[PDB]
């Protein structure tokens, strides 16, 4: 015999405090215990399991289940306790490759590593955990008592301790072999190059003759698998990859559970197809989950839906990435919070895209919109890249210095151009520095009574001017927004404003152009029809002339 | 040479901290340093039995081009029982803030000669990403006593005062103070004797280690020139309505702080409804007001005093143009030190640089006072911080932070 090395073991743990399982073995047909006592025979010669004497006080139930269309029964061992004593292990398929981060490839071919698997052996002081039994017939004898040697499919640490042994089994030859990878997929090897075909069996082979060291058997029948490849919702090709296919079903009346997974398919295919829109598909969803309640579609969501058709109406793919070139993110604003972009490195070529939208707010405006869509995009990029993208933003130069410079915020945005392709990004008001001489000074006050809700908003200004409202089902909050808005609605193109409303500071100041407020946008909409507004603060009840006038007036 | 016993607090497990996202040019660094500190027998490969994890990236410190590993120990380091054995404490020197010139000195390569607890080790573990995930992290734990976890300064507190007792007894007026990896180092000589001093105090750990790649760099302070801020008004020969609004504004949150700040006779001069530029002459009445506000505002502030069982708080105001502002405190009104900023290095057009080049000098001035990091409250969105800020730190601790997202008024008053 040709010696193998042996694949170290990994020691493992129960969980601090916890014990193995006792689980009762349920009782079985006659019929169901002698397939198993087969299938166990089998596996027991194979080296897989052995059989054990009564001392060991564990024990986890075993199935006999009817392999759909067939006569043959197949073996379940069902781990769920032992699972839930197991220690926590390190995962590493938490992040698996995005498609537009792989490389192009000549050729990839595919190992079957299935019999490797169970040459894993388990740790020898773990082992008494997974004891199991088969039931005697008829009861009159003990129960055939069984643990395993190998990791048990279905036991919580079978794939990470597969998949670590393995890895370190390969390392060596990939070092050693740099023009090719090797991605591990199941129970297949993926390994893909460059080569020309003959060095890349060549490599293939090698590859074969190194796994043979640890005395793993890869069928020669190559494998039926074979590019392209279906793989976690993708097609990969050689050369390009995209999404399965995208299929929107017709439907007369849609459920909370269709539209659940129509947002699922939509938001899959926003990877490759340009300019998938769900906001109004998602707005069906808002708070209820009842599964199986019908909701009408507004006029908004069937629009956004036929758009939506209208996308997918062809099949799109996407490239792989070239290290040796920049890659490039362009961004466009869709409308109600909704941004779409596209990441490529020569024009017309996607890599691939990818939708933003907004966040949950009280108030908002499309430069911070702006702003979170490119970090998201810095940050999958580095993920999928490990680099910036350069950004192509709809967003004049200028604009965006007149903001950072004078923002309250800290803000960066990465290295970018303006690309002029409307609707740009840009600011609809800004507020002046300094008190403006010769407009008129608008001195505002409001105030509500908090039992009754009424209240009262105005004004009085240097000229004489004044106006005060009376006012119902309000707070204090609502009438010093309502008093700002009379005066920008009264005054000229230019106007010094002077309230005491922190609140209604804290919001300006913040420089929204969207509100959930309609009295905000309202204001907003006066704010965008002047030529200079000069807001001023002072702090309330303290006898500032002009406010303490108005303060008297709308607080009676 | 032997292992000091270490543990976790009571009830508490492990770090289990998701590694960030790396460039390209980091993950190589790291996979670079990590090669050799594999072979020098500092960190050993692990496998999937240890579910813990730390996230590391990678810097350049103040001054060169070489890369240093980092790991984020924020979590291991809160969750890793408290060291009074030996010591209740390092009192802290409060002379060290008084020295014209304090050098920092990286003295973190010297932990790694010191073997870490063999049941400790798997709480160190970190992993080196691959892009794309397209290859499986490369997952290693400590051997030896890591740079930036908390540990590693108290367990080798005894060998530190060993190697420096030469050095200390020939030149007794230096003020010597380790926080973490780094070593504060403050005289009052001038420069070139300080910097020669720094040069010798080198030499005995070189001298003790027989290379560290960072023992040669010197960051020099001079905490004796920081300088402060009091509250002060205009001084103005004509006042309008909006100079006396924001005078009164400005008093009346100086009032939360100073007790007898009055603002009543000011509040009078507003009486009527004037235009904002309109200029107002001053009453008998309110000069004297004002006079007298200005002189309670040149007193310290009543009942301040640091408290070491509480966080210390700062927060932080982007004031334009590259300036900053900043207030540490531990109680709201009562601080314990303020400042402003306008250096900001190679930064002009990089508010987010600037911040956090803004951070790591409040924090640095922190240790010297205090022994200890404050609690940020950044003016930036989450996002944008959480994505840039690795980008520019040089520090080897790191503070923790929380975001601001509602303007505050008062940055008015500290312009
Ligand atoms: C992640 C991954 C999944 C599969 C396979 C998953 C499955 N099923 C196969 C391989 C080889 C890889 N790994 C890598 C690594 C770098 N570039 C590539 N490029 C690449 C991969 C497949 C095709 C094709 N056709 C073309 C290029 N693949
Ligand atoms: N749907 C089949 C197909 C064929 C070639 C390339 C791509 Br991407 C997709
Ligand atoms: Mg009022």
């Amino acid at each position: 015999m040709v010696p193998i090395s042996p694949i170290e073991t990994v020691p493992v743990k129960l969980k601090p405090g916890m014990d193995g399982p006792k689980v009762k073995q349920w009782p079985l047909t006659e019929e169901k215990i002698k397939a198993l006592v087969e299938i166990c025979t089998e596996m027991e010669k194979e080296g897989k399991i052995s059989k054990i004497g009564p001392e060991n006080p564990y024990n986890t139930p075993v199935f006999a289940i009817k392999k759909k269309d067939s006569t043959k029964w197949r073996k379940l061992v069902d781990f769920r306790e032992l699972n839930k004593r197991t220690q926590d292990f390190w995962e590493v398929q938490l992040g698996i490759p995005h498609p537009a981060g792989l490389k192009k490839k000549k050729s990839v071919t595919v190992l079957d590593v299935g019999d490797a698997y169970f040459s894993v052996p388990l740790d020898e002081d773990f082992r008494k955990y997974t004891a199991f039994t088969i039931p005697s017939i008829n009861n009159e004898t003990p129960g055939i008592r069984y643990q395993y040697n190998v990791l048990p499919q279905g036991w919580k640490g079978s794939p990470a301790i597969f998949q670590s042994s393995m890895t370190k089994i390969l390392e060596p030859f990939a070092a050693q072999n740099p023009d090719i990878v090797i991605y591990q997929y199941m129970d297949d090897l993926y390994v893909g190059s460059d080569l020309e075909i003959g060095q890349h069996r060549t490599k293939i082979e090698e590859l074969r003759q190194h796994l043979l060291r640890w005395g793993l058997t890869t069928p020669d029948k190559k494998h039926q698998k074979e590019p392209p490849f279906l793989w976690m919702g993708y097609e990969l090709h050689p050369d390009k990859w995209t999404v399965q296919p995208i299929v929107l079903p017709e439907k007369d009346s849609w459920t909370v559970n269709d539209i659940q997974k129509l947002v699922g398919k939509l938001n899959w295919a926003s990877q490759i197809y340009p300019g998938i829109k769900v906001r109004q598909l998602s707005k069906l969803l808002r708070g209820t989950k009842a599964l199986t309640e019908v909701i009408p579609l507004t006029e908004e969501a069937e629009l956004e839906l036929a758009e939506n058709r209208e996308i997918l109406k062809e099949p799109v793919h996407g490239v792989y990435y070239d290290p040796s070139k920049d890659l490039i993110a362009e961004i466009q604003k869709q409308g109600q919070g909704q941004w779409t972009y596209q990441i490529y490195q020569e024009p017309f070529k996607n890599l691939k895209t990818g939708k933003y939208a907004r966040m949950r707010g009280a108030h908002t405006n499309d430069v911070k919109q702006l702003t979170e869509a490119v970090q998201k995009i810095t940050t999958e990029s580095i993920v999928i890249w490990g680099k910036t993208p350069k950004f192509k933003l709809p967003i004049q130069k200028e604009t965006w210095e007149t903001w950072w410079t004078e923002y309250w915020q800290a803000t960066w945005i990465p290295e970018w151009e303006f690309v002029n392709t409307p609707p740009l990004v840009k600011l609809w008001y800004q507020l002046e520095k300094e008190p403006i001489v010769g407009a008129e000074t608008f001195y505002v006050d409001g105030a509500a009574n908090r039992e009754t809700k009424l209240g009262k908003a105005g004004y009085v200004t240097n000229k004489g001017r004044q106006k005060v409202v009376p006012l119902t089902n309000t707070t204090n909050q609502k009438t010093e927004l309502q008093a700002i808005y009379l005066a920008l609605q009264d005054s000229g193109l230019e106007v010094n404003i002077v309230t005491d409303s922190q609140y209604a500071l804290g919001i300006i100041q913040a420089q929204p152009d969207k509100s959930e407020s309609e009295l905000v946008n309202q204001i907003i909409e006066q704010l965008i029809k002047k030529e200079k507004v000069y807001l001023a603060w002072v702090p309330a009840h303290k006898g500032i002339g002009g406010n303490e006038q108005v303060d008297k007036l709308v607080s009676a | 040479i032997e292992t000091v016993p270490v543990k976790l607090k009571p009830g508490m497990d492990g770090p289990k901290v998701k590694q960030w996202p790396l460039t390209e040019e980091k993950i190589k660094a790291l996979v670079e340093i990590c090669t050799e500190m594999e072979k020098e027998g500092k960190i050993s490969k692990i496998g999937p039995e240890n579910p813990y994890n730390t996230p590391v990236f990678a810097i350049k410190k103040k001054d060169s081009t070489k890369w240093r590993k980092l790991v984020d120990f924020r979590e291991l380091n809160k969750r890793t029982q408290d060291f009074w054995e030996v010591q209740l404490g390092i009192p802290h020197p409060a002379g060290l803030k008084k020295k014209k010139s304090v050098t920092v000195l990286d003295v973190g390569d010297a932990y790694f000669s010191v073997p870490l607890d063999e049941d400790f080790r798997k709480y160190t573990a970190f992993t080196i990403p691959s892009i794309n995930n397209e290859t499986p992290g490369i997952r290693y734990q400590y051997n030896v006593l890591p740079q930036g976890w908390k540990g590693s300064p108290a367990i080798f507190q005894s060998s530190m005062t060993k190697i420096l007792e030469p050095f200390k007894k020939q030149n007794p007026d230096i003020v010597i103070y380790q926080y973490m990896d780094d070593l504060y180092v403050g005289s009052d000589l001038e420069i070139g004797q300080h910097r020669t001093k720094i040069e010798e105090l080198r030499q005995h750990l070189l001298r003790w280690g027989l290379e560290p790649p960072f023992l040669w760099m010197g960051y020099e302070l001079h905490p004796d020139k920081w300088t402060v801020q009091p509250i002060v008004l205009p001084e103005k020969d004509s006042w309008t309505v909006n100079d006396i609004q924001k005078l009164v504004g400005k008093l009346n949150w100086a009032s939360q702080i100073y007790p007898g700040i009055k603002v009543r006779q000011l509040s009078k001069l507003l009486r009527g409804t004037k235009a904002l530029t309109e200029v107002i002459p001053l009453t008998e009445e309110a000069e004297l007001e004002l006079a007298e506000n200005r002189e309670i505002l040149k007193e310290p502030v009543h009942g301040v005093y640091y408290d070491p069982s509480k966080d210390l708080i700062a927060e932080i105001q982007k004031q334009g143009q590259g300036q900053w502002t900043y207030q540490i405190y531990q109680e709201p009104f009562k601080n314990l030190k303020t400042g402003k900023y306008a250096r900001m290095r190679g930064a002009h057009t990089n508010d987010v640089k600037q911040l956090t080049e803004a951070v790591q000098k409040i924090t640095t001035e922190s240790i010297v006072i205090w022994g200890k990091t404050p609690k940020f409250k950044l003016p930036i969105q989450k996002e944008t911080w959480e994505t840039w800020w690795t980008e520019y730190w040089q520090a080897t601790w790191i503070p923790e932070w929380e975001f601001v997202n509602t303007p505050p008024l008062v940055k008015l008053w500290y312009q």
